[PDB]
């Protein structure tokens, strides 16, 4: 127990906004696991929209790319997910995963914060 | 007006300026009229960049006698340009009258104007310049270096300016391993630089395009690249193209960009760099080992 | 007539500028430049309207006596399309409506500038001749790359090269598969800028979803692709088929980054 990934940023904004979540991890470094940030839309599968490796190299869902930009900080422990241009189409729940680089059973999933976009 | 005494005065201390003592029937026309002949034959400059003979260039008179004070040898660098008017007598061609206290400038056109003894024209003067070429074979010599010996500077400044650039594209084709086109090649102008890439783009494989890819890296890179990529087209299964011109796929971009690093024989430091593309080089430098 | 004391000039001795011949000086005053005198020798008063019309980028100048005459280069009355898709040609020659490399007589000389491909001066004839069936692959490839270092290091190059880059942006990002865009993409990755690397990723992601479906599948990934690369710890640039396989000139600038992190065993490491 006690592997938290938090999440938090979450809330309502028009389409063409911005939100900054944050993913503040304990009992899990970055420099061992890699970092993703998932979404769930309300009556569908998750997908993953972000993710960032051990290393610092990230990588983006296609219909996100551009908009959205994951970050670390290393001294912080957190992870974070910069969003642009939000479209309609973003609107879900959206939370953290933490995965070991070569322990494939060492993976964690956090808790999600409510990200809505609309008029 | 008549004359009836001519007698020639010798001069003071230089034998070429002599004395014309005329004597005609009005004591206004007797005057004893100083005059130049000759100028030895010069190798060096009367005035700093000047050659200034002591001989009046009538009108109408070869325009080689002027110059026939000069060592042919040391006025090859030298142009004839207008000299200001002088004074002649015409029974006595090229003498340079001066105009001495009694001699006044009115008085030579008093002259002029009474009897058929004195013409008029003008002073020879020589500029210094450079030598003159008049041939196509002249410029050959001097921009190959087979011959440099009377090159103007413009022909003959290791490559420095580009008026031999037309005659080196040319001549280089032919000879590309001759050490001054190698020369002309480290100018690093657009002729020369193109010159090389169509030659490289048929004999890569020869020493002196290792050179050619030296010199234009990095600032024109370009050049060597296409010629690296036409050279591996028309010799695809040659083993030296195996890394720019992958011969197992449809493309032969296997090892292009960072996938450089994918193969040791692309890495191998032993091998000549112009088998690689410029950036594919610059990846090649860039790779994190294990 | 009292017998005058006569005496004639010595022999004539003429210099090499008194020999000289223009009618054999074409390969003299072609590569000519700017403020220099080309001497040409005596040139008699009939045959001045022939070297003027030979040599219009020039002034016949009366240098000495006896007809000594110089030519001085005035200007370059190069054309773009003569001058601009070589840069081996620094001169050519005009008769009878034709062009020639070589002199003949009756010809009118007509000279490029120096700078031709240091400046600008080419830019708006080349974008349109490399495009479509007039690209020229050796041409167009060394007028794109020579623009990156413009030699010219002026205000106004520097400007030119704003310019032109901004139409090869508009132009690209209708279509960036035609080779004289693929040319620029590949240049703006070697020039490895922030700017050129902004300038990439704006023309990529500008691009059709035709483009990207044909190109771009590296940086585009599928779901379950980009799903299951989550179980491994290296980036999926460094074992995915369509990373290896991508034409590298159309991957977006942080696909390209890592791609070189793939942690290279000694030798070959894949």
């Amino acid at each position: 127990g006690e592997v938290q990934l938090q999440a938090s940023g979450g809330g309502l904004v028009q389409p063409g906004g911005s939100l900054r979540l944050s993913c503040a991890a304990s009992g899990i470094v970055f420099s061992n696991n890699r970092m993703s940030w998932y979404r769930q839309a309300p009556g569908k599968q998750r997908e993953v929209v972000a993710t960032i490796t051990s290393g610092g190299a990230t990588d983006y869902q296609d219909s996100v790319e551009g908009r959205f930009t994951i970050s670390r900080d290393m001294a912080k422990n957190t992870v974070y997910l910069q969003m642009n241009s939000l479209k309609p189409e973003d609107t879900a729940v959206y939370f953290c995963n933490a995965r070991r680089d070569n322990f494939a059973t060492a993976i964690y999933w956090g808790q999600g914060t409510q990200v809505t976009v609309s008029s | 007006v008549t004359l009836n005494r001519i007698k020639i005065a010798p001069g003071i201390a230089d034998i070429r300026d002599k004395y014309m003592e005329l004597g005609f029937n009005y004591p206004e026309y007797n005057r004893a009229v100083k005059f130049a002949e000759e100028s030895y034959t010069y190798y060096y400059e009367t005035s700093p960049g000047e050659i200034k003979p002591k001989f009046c260039l009538i009108d109408g008179m070869s325009i080689d006698h002027c110059s026939s004070f000069i060592v042919p040898e040391f006025a090859k660098q030298y142009v004839l340009i207008h000299g200001e008017p002088c004074s002649s007598f015409k029974f006595r061609p090229g003498s340079l009258i001066y105009y001495q206290n009694e001699v006044t400038p009115e008085y030579i056109k008093d002259l002029k104007h009474a009897t058929d003894y004195i013409a008029s024209g003008q002073r020879c003067h020589f500029i210094k310049k450079d030598y003159l070429l008049g041939d196509s074979d002249s410029v050959a010599k001097c921009c190959s270096k087979t011959n440099t010996k009377h090159c103007p500077k413009i022909f003959n400044n290791n490559y420095k300016t580009e008026h031999c650039d037309d005659f080196m594209t040319g001549f280089c084709r032919n000879d590309p391993g001759n050490p001054n086109c190698l020369e002309w090649l480290r100018a690093k102008r657009k002729p020369a630089m193109s010159t090389y890439s169509d030659i490289c783009s048929k004999h890569m494989d020869a020493r002196y395009c290792s050179e050619f890819i030296r010199i234009i890296r990095p600032d024109y890179f370009t050049f060597g690249d296409t010629a690296l990529y036409v050279f591996c087209n028309d010799h695809k299964g040659n083993r030296n193209c195996w890394c720019a011109n992958y011969p197992k796929s449809n493309s032969g971009d296997k090892y292009l960009g960072p996938r450089v690093c994918w193969l040791h024989e692309c890495t191998d430091e032993s091998r000549d760099r112009k088998w690689l593309y410029y950036n594919q080089d610059v990846q090649r430098t860039r790779c994190k080992y294990v | 007539s009292v017998e005058l004391p006569k005496r004639d000039p010595p022999p004539g001795v003429p210099t090499d500028e008194m020999l000289l011949n223009v009618d054999k000086m074409h390969d003299v005053i072609a590569p000519a430049k700017l403020l220099e005198y080309v001497h040409i020798g005596p040139l008699a008063k009939d045959k001045e309207d022939k070297v003027k019309k030979r040599y219009p980028e020039f002034r016949l100048v009366n240098t000495g006596p006896g007809g000594l005459s110089a030519l001085l280069r005035q200007s370059y009355a190069g054309t773009a399309p003569n001058c601009c898709r070589t840069f081996q040609r620094t001169h050519y020659w005009k008769k009878d409506g034709k062009i020639s490399d070589k002199y003949e007589e009756g010809a009118v000389l007509e000279s490029c500038w120096p700078d031709v491909h240091d400046t600008g001066k080419c830019d708006v004839d080349l974008f349109d001749w490399c495009q479509g069936d007039t690209f020229d692959r050796n041409i167009c490839h060394q007028w794109i790359g020579s623009a990156f270092n413009r030699a010219d290091r002026t205000v106004e190059g520097q400007q030119s090269l704003i310019n032109l880059y901004n139409k090869m942006q508009t132009l690209c990002s209708k279509d960036a598969s035609v080779p004289i865009c693929e040319s620029f993409l590949h240049h703006l990755r070697a020039h490895n800028t922030e700017d050129s690397k902004e300038m990439i990723d704006y023309i990529l992601r500008q691009q059709s979803a035709d483009f990207k479906q044909k190109y771009m599948r590296c940086s585009y990934p599928t779901r379950d692709k980009l799903e299951e690369s989550l179980k491994y710890a290296e980036p999926r640039e460094c074992w995915d088929p369509e990373c290896s396989n991508a034409n590298v000139n159309f991957l977006l600038t942080r696909n390209y980054n890592n791609l070189g992190l793939c942690n290279i065993v000694r030798g070959s490491g894949l």
